[PDB]
RNA sequence: AUAGGUUUGGUCCUAGCCUUUCUAUUAGCUCUUAGUAAGAUUACACAUGCAAGCAUCCCCGUUCCAGUGAGUUCACCCUCUAAAUC
């Protein structure tokens, strides 16, 4: 239980972060325990499993009152590099990916908040030309079907057709006949 | 008539306001870094480099164009009353040929109701986004250009990456646009915090706004308290020049005006803060003769 | 803490040194180990001291005992302390590529924020001298003495900016990407200014090293290289 | 280290830093130069130099070479006319050299930027397909479209599992 | 590439066994109208034909 | 798919296509309307092809390219 | 590769992934696979409404004009997307599913009120 | 008249180039004759049966 | 569309003339190796027509594609004569030479 | 490769072998749910059922799609020019 669960970046303010960290970074006196000198190219999936720290947890694992959150931006810069701007990946501070993906979403809403500062470039416009008086973007003459509220074309309406064609019709597909339609609704039934 | 923004003289004025900081138009930027590299100069050598820096600086704060807002696109294609109610959706069309400019090209929506309309000016860009995308803009509106978070930023004084992120998000003559540069300009007068925005290419399109709006008493202060009495006769006279029929332009022309003159009959004739405007001018009078 | 690895003496700090007879304190000194060997008994140390401020050196202390070694190598280290420039205090001038006996170094410049990539013990000798950016690949016999020698020959032999400038009589000017076509003059002649510019060399006549020109044009394959390492 | 005198020579960022990018009319160049005598110095560096550059960025222009055949040295150009085109080199140094073919031969600076904008158009950015060829492999990439089942799953109504 | 005479042998056979067996429209075009079908074929003649 | 020297299948060679049932006044407006759809898909699509061509002949014979080409000789000369 | 005969066409290429179909609208041989090779890629669809409620057609207005005047074809779904647009008249198909859609929602609401 | 989107986009052609003219496009069809579907076809075209 | 021949124009050196009115010529291109990024001479026989037979082993010669191949391996035909061996006149200046002197000065005219 | 281990009474050099990293297949032991992607070792032999029709007869199609990797510079560019679409 940590009581800046609600306000998290008083922890990184109270003196006891104080005494343990000092001015360094969190993960500054993590080691891992790997084979080889060369290390896995991955850090572990997490260091809770089922609500049970591993024998070695991560940074932000091993101290509960350490809060990922995108208001946390103290802790949050301690992630990344203060030169580039880049988000370390997780082999260089040895946080575990479920943490690293946390860090990393919370990094991102930070930014989008305006709370943690970023490089943002200077761009140049997208049109040459800022003219609006284009008939893509201005009126078109109406047509005079639509003014006349009439179809685009004539044949898109239905037209009952004269009895003698209906008569020979059904005598060219006798026997496999339907039901004769009539005109349809005018509009459609709800 | 009356000058627009994009007048040569215009331009000269605001160019000259405007300034031009090396170093804080070629700051240090935070990004990938790469082994610098060096050169043995002689001090013509490192002249002609300044002076290439400097043409590098003008191209650099070359001025966005402050247009009006755009009008609504609301035309009507067709009505094709058979397809009512065939369809739950709508049907966007963008026309994709690659060699039209963005404000030729047609976007047009089918809509359930079978209208066959014109797409309007958000799913333009849009639509312009998705299929010929822009670094630096995104399809949804970024979340920081809510009213709390650009409060956040104003506090934290970074009106000028408010403003390029604008300028990356939304066109110039577009609702959003326009009402973001105004609210960074009103917190910069509201808090004079004008010698931000200095040495950068929207230093002009504030102190546009500021003239149209008649608020160029707290810029005028700023000017003459940092001692850029040149820029603030330089106001006054654009004042005059966008104003031509007010009370203070008439004064200046009756008392024959010129140089600091102006802006005492700025301050008399149509200072909203006349009496402070008086009292920085007289320190200053008062300090160059010390000086 | 342990060193290199769990069973290795190597990298392991031994505290600061001890206050030399003349009288001074060494507090602000701190002393790892480079080597503990056995000579046929008694044992060989090579450590190295540093202040992380460009003062460091390196000694090799013999005696039967290994700490009396330790105590000995330490002593006579901080007596035969090397000044190493370095450049904004993070990286070193230039670019060094030398050899020393069998073993070749090449160390690269790097901006800030590169970190150490590094052979271990080359690490460990930066950090004592407060080296923060650099990139270094040894090639040939990886011997530690020869390595820690070649290292600090090096370091100590290389041309400092304001030295270039009173060197050729010009400002040394620097390019940075981040800060576009600005000049940044980085240093400026004591004395006068020589007005005949130097000669625009067409195409110079300079020794290239292959794996660098391999990396650069993407004909490098290697599955070692630029692997994610914690930091440094 | 890399072999060779000046092995700056052998890298493909000095072969690209060539500027002259010949008309279509330029099938030949033949270049005779004297390997001894000062006059001639230009020219001879014009071979050692500058000929990688102007072959890599014309690969299908011929370009032979002649040693001590005549007194002075000079480039000789075949068009693809006929035409033949002779430039004296002796007493010029090899960037003069580099500039007059340029000038004389040499595709304007404009004609390369109406080249590289219609090589712009073949990839279209809005077109969809495999990285090598397109921004984008899906329209599902898109944000505020439906995305790859592979990483949101779709809800079960889309789902023709749940619709059958 | 060793030439491939067969291929053209066959080609030549073939497209005399056919210049020599053109059938003629009555073995074509007659029909077995009990069943309805092309005897030089097999193939039913379609429905709305019948 | 099969091929023509595949047999056919045993389970449909008492298979016989029946028709559909026609509506005659949908069969009626049906076959008018594709008519005059034909008819306008047909001019439109000469007018493409003619814009094709007119752009073959303007890409090969056109004042512009013409005068391109002087230029480009004139340069040359 | 050669055919025996066959054209060019502008039709629908399917990809996507399982339950989230989407169009790469292609002019290629008729005789080529689905989702192979083409000759152009004339445009996109996406059958599959977006956040806004859209469906998103790109269409390259100038080269399907240009392969319709080099002697294309055009699949139905292809004329049906093109009538939607306005860019063809629409498709006999299209209004007369309309009118049986009407016929058979108006056959509903006539059970509706007998009930 | 022609489609609604092409109408659109050749009135929108003609107003860039600085025309003004109100008259609608239209689609000339008296050069494509609408043929019966059962009018006779030519039968020196058509293949025949091979013999098998 | 002249031609259906590849090459058009080519310049070589004359390295046979044991057939009747053909000349046998050795044409070398520059290519980069792919490794080492040095260019090498890469060597190609070509057979050109020599109405006239004036070829002499060792000339510099210019090859002309023809319209079409008149054999199975002739498919040029000597335009001109670029340096006659041992007959060299100095393009620049107009005056025959032997190797880098002059025979005859520029100034004798 | 940022390298490491291993020859000797001992030091230095050279040199092989191996370790550390990332994939794929198979095997041992162990495995809960959901979405997606991918899926005989064998150009060895195959029971069985399907994979080509359409259409007022003529014609058209079944020469495509789908499969495999046995053989192996037939694939790319230019010239010329049939068949096919318009
Ligand atoms: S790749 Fe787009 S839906 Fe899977
Ligand atoms: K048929
Ligand atoms: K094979
Ligand atoms: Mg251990
Ligand atoms: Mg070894
Ligand atoms: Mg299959
Ligand atoms: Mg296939
Ligand atoms: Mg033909
Ligand atoms: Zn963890």
């Amino acid at each position: 239980i940590s009581p800046y669960k609600d306000e998290p970046w008083k922890y990184l303010e109270s003196e006891e972060y104080q005494e343990r960290y000092g001015s360094r970074p969190v993960w500054a006196d993590y080691r891992r325990n790997h084979k080889g000198g060369v290390p896995p190219q991955r850090t572990r999936k997490t260091c809770i499993r089922r609500n049970k720290v591993v024998g070695n947890p991560c940074p932000i694992c091993r101290d509960h009152k350490l809060h990922v959150d995108f208001r946390n931006v103290k802790l949050l810069e301690q992630f990344v590099c203060a030169h580039t701007g880049i988000i370390f990946y997780a082999p260089y501070t040895g946080v575990c990916v479920k943490q690293h993906k946390r860090l990393t979403q919370a990094i991102q809403k930070a930014r989008d908040h305006g709370l943690l500062i970023y490089h943002i470039p200077q761009v140049e416009p997208r049109d040459l030309d800022f003219s609006t008086s284009h008939g893509a973007v201005s009126a078109t003459p109406p047509a005079p079907t639509l003014v006349s509220g009439d179809p685009w074309y004539p044949w898109y309406n239905w037209k009952q057709p004269p009895e003698r064609e209906l008569s020979r019709l059904r005598r060219l597909y006798q026997g496999h006949l339907q039901e004769e339609s009539g005109p349809p609704p005018e509009s459609m039934p709800k | 008539k009356k000058p627009t923004f994009m007048d040569e003289e215009v331009q000269s004025i605001l160019t000259k306001m405007t300034g031009l900081n090396l170093q804080k138009t070629f700051k240090p930027a935070i990004q990938e870094l790469k082994p610098p590299t060096y050169k043995l100069m002689t001090q013509a050598q490192l002249e002609e480099a300044t002076r290439q820096a400097v043409e590098a600086a003008k191209v650099r704060l070359k001025m966005p164009p402050v247009l009006e807002e755009r009008v609504p696109i609301n035309d009507v294609l067709a009505e094709d009353k058979i397809l009512e109610g065939t369809e739950t959706t709508k049907y966007v069309f963008t026309d994709i040929s690659y060699s039209i400019p963005h404000r030729e090209r047609f976007i047009v929506v089918r809509e359930p109701s079978g209208t066959l309309r014109k797409a309007s000016w958000e799913e333009r860009d849009r639509m312009i986004q998705v299929y010929f995308p822009k670094e630096g803009r995104k399809i949804l509106t970024p979340i920081i250009f809510k009213e709390e978070n650009l409060r956040t930023m104003y506090s934290q004084d970074r009106h000028v990456d408010v403003l390029n992120l604008c300028f990356a998000q939304f066109e110039p003559d577009s609702t959003e646009y326009i009402k973001v540069h105004h609210k960074t300009y009103e917190d910069i007068d509201k808090r004079g915090k004008y010698d931000l925005l200095r040495s950068t290419r929207y230093f002009g399109g504030m102190v546009w706004y500021f003239v149209n709006n008649k608020k160029i008493d707290g810029l005028l202060i700023d000017q003459i308290q940092r001692d850029l009495i040149d820029d603030a006769t330089n106001l006054v006279q654009l004042y005059h020049v966008l104003h031509p029929d007010g009370q203070s332009a008439q004064g200046a022309k009756d008392q024959a005006a010129e140089g600091i003159n102006l802006i005492k009959v700025f301050a008399k004739t149509e200072a909203q803060k006349g009496a402070y405007i008086e009292l920085t001018l007289q320190t200053y009078q008062e300090a160059l003769s010390r000086h | 803490e342990r060193g290199w690895s769990g069973n290795s003496w190597g990298g392991i700090s031994l505290g600061p040194p001890d206050p030399g007879p003349c009288g001074e304190t060494y507090e602000d000194f701190d002393t790892r180990i480079l080597e503990v060997r056995n000579v046929f008994k008694s044992i060989r140390v090579l450590v190295a001291v540093g202040n992380g401020k460009g003062a460091a050196g390196f000694s090799i202390g013999k005696a039967t005992d290994r700490m009396d070694a330790f105590r000995k190598a330490k002593n006579r280290a901080v007596h035969h302390l090397h000044y190493i420039e370095r450049y904004e205090d993070h990286t070193i001038f230039h670019d060094i590529s030398l050899r020393f006996k069998r073993t070749h170094i090449k160390m690269k410049k790097q901006p800030k924020g590169y970190g150490l990539r590094c052979h271990r013990a080359i690490i460990t000798i930066c950090r004592l001298i407060g080296i923060k950016d650099m990139y270094a690949k040894v090639s040939g016999s990886i011997n530690m003495l020869s390595l820690t020698q070649g290292l600090f020959r090096g370091l100590s032999r290389q041309e400092t900016h304001q030295q270039l400038a009173d060197k050729k009589g010009l400002h040394v000017v620097e390019i940075r990407e981040e800060c576009g076509p600005l000049p940044i003059v980085v240093a400026s002649p004591r004395g006068p200014l020589r007005k005949d510019p130097e000669p625009e060399d067409e195409v110079p006549d300079v020794k290239l090293d292959w794996e660098d020109v391999k990396t650069a044009q993407g004909m490098k394959r290697s599955v070692w290289s630029n692997l994610k390492r914690a930091a440094t | 280290p890399m072999k060779g005198r000046f092995p700056i020579r052998r890298t493909l960022q000095y072969l690209s830093q060539g500027n002259v990018v010949f008309k279509d009319s330029v099938k030949v160049m033949t270049v005779n130069y004297n390997t001894h005598g000062e006059l001639g110095e230009g020219a001879r560096k014009f071979v050692f130099f500058n000929i990688p550059q102007i072959q890599y960025k014309n690969p299908w222009v011929q370009i032979m070479m002649f040693k001590n055949m005549t007194p002075s040295p000079f480039l000789r150009f075949y068009l693809d006319s006929g035409e033949q085109v002779l430039v004296d080199v002796e007493t010029k140094s090899n960037k003069e050299i580099m500039e007059h073919i340029r000038k004389i031969l040499g595709k304007n600076e404009e004609t390369l930027r109406e080249e590289e904008e219609e090589k712009k158009q073949l990839s279209h950015p809005a077109n969809f397909g495999p990285r090598k060829y397109c921004l984008r492999e899906c329209i599902c990439e898109v944000e505020g479209q439906v995305p790859c089942p592979s990483l949101v799953p779709l809800p079960k109504e889309m789902r023709g599992k749940y619709k059958a | 590439v060793r030439p491939r005479l067969i291929a053209e042998l066959a080609r030549r056979v073939r497209a005399l066994r056919e210049q020599l067996n053109r059938p003629r429209d009555s073995q074509l075009y007659a029909v077995d109208y009990e069943t309805l079908t092309r005897p030089f074929s097999g193939r039913r003649l379609p429905v709305r034909a019948w | 798919r099969k091929t023509r020297h595949d047999p056919l299948a045993k389970s449909k060679i008492e298979r016989v296509n029946m028709p559909p049932a026609v509506d005659p006044a949908e069969f009626f407006v049906l076959m008018e309307r594709y008519q005059h759809y034909r008819q306008t898909v047909r001019a439109l699509r000469m007018e493409f092809v003619s814009e094709v061509q007119r752009k073959v002949h303007e890409a090969r014979a056109g004042v512009l390219a013409e005068r391109k080409a002087l230029k480009d000789a004139a340069e040359h000369r | 590769k050669a055919y025996r005969g066959g054209h060019l066409t502008i039709r629908l290429a399917l990809g996507g992934c399982t339950n989230r179909p989407f169009y790469r609208i292609v002019a290629a041989h008729n005789k080529c696979p689905r989702d192979g090779r083409f000759v152009e890629q004339l445009g996109s669809y996406d059958p599959l409404p977006n956040s806004h409620g859209e469906k998103l057609v790109a269409l390259n207005l100038d080269r399907i004009r240009h392969w319709i005047g080099c002697g294309a074809h055009l699949s139905k779904p292809m004329e049906k997307l093109l009538g939607l647009a306005g860019f063809f008249p629409l498709h006999p198909m299209m209004i007369t599913n309309a009118e049986r859609l009407r016929r058979k929602r108006a056959r509903e609401v006539l059970l509706a009120s007998q009930k | 008249p022609y489609p609604p989107l092409l109408r659109a986009m050749i009135i929108a052609e003609r107003q860039k180039n600085g025309d003004t003219s109100t008259e609608e496009p239209m689609l000339n069809v008296q050069r494509i004759r609408m043929e019966p579907w059962d009018y006779p076809a030519k039968q020196e075209d058509k293949g025949r049966a091979k013999g098998t | 569309v002249r031609s259906s021949v590849h090459a058009r124009w080519i310049v070589g050196k004359v390295i046979g003339t044991k057939m009747q009115k053909t000349a046998k010529v050795r044409v070398t291109r520059l290519v980069l190796d792919p490794y080492l990024l040095k260019y090498f001479n890469k060597r190609k026989t070509y057979f050109a027509h020599d109405a006239l037979q004036q070829c002499t082993v060792g000339d510099i010669v210019l090859l002309r594609a023809l319209p079409v191949p008149r054999a199975k391996h002739v498919k040029h035909e000597l335009a001109e004569i670029v340096f006659k061996v041992g007959k060299v006149i100095d393009p620049v200046t107009g005056k025959p030479c032997a190797g880098t002197t002059y025979l005859e000065s520029p100034l004798s005219s």
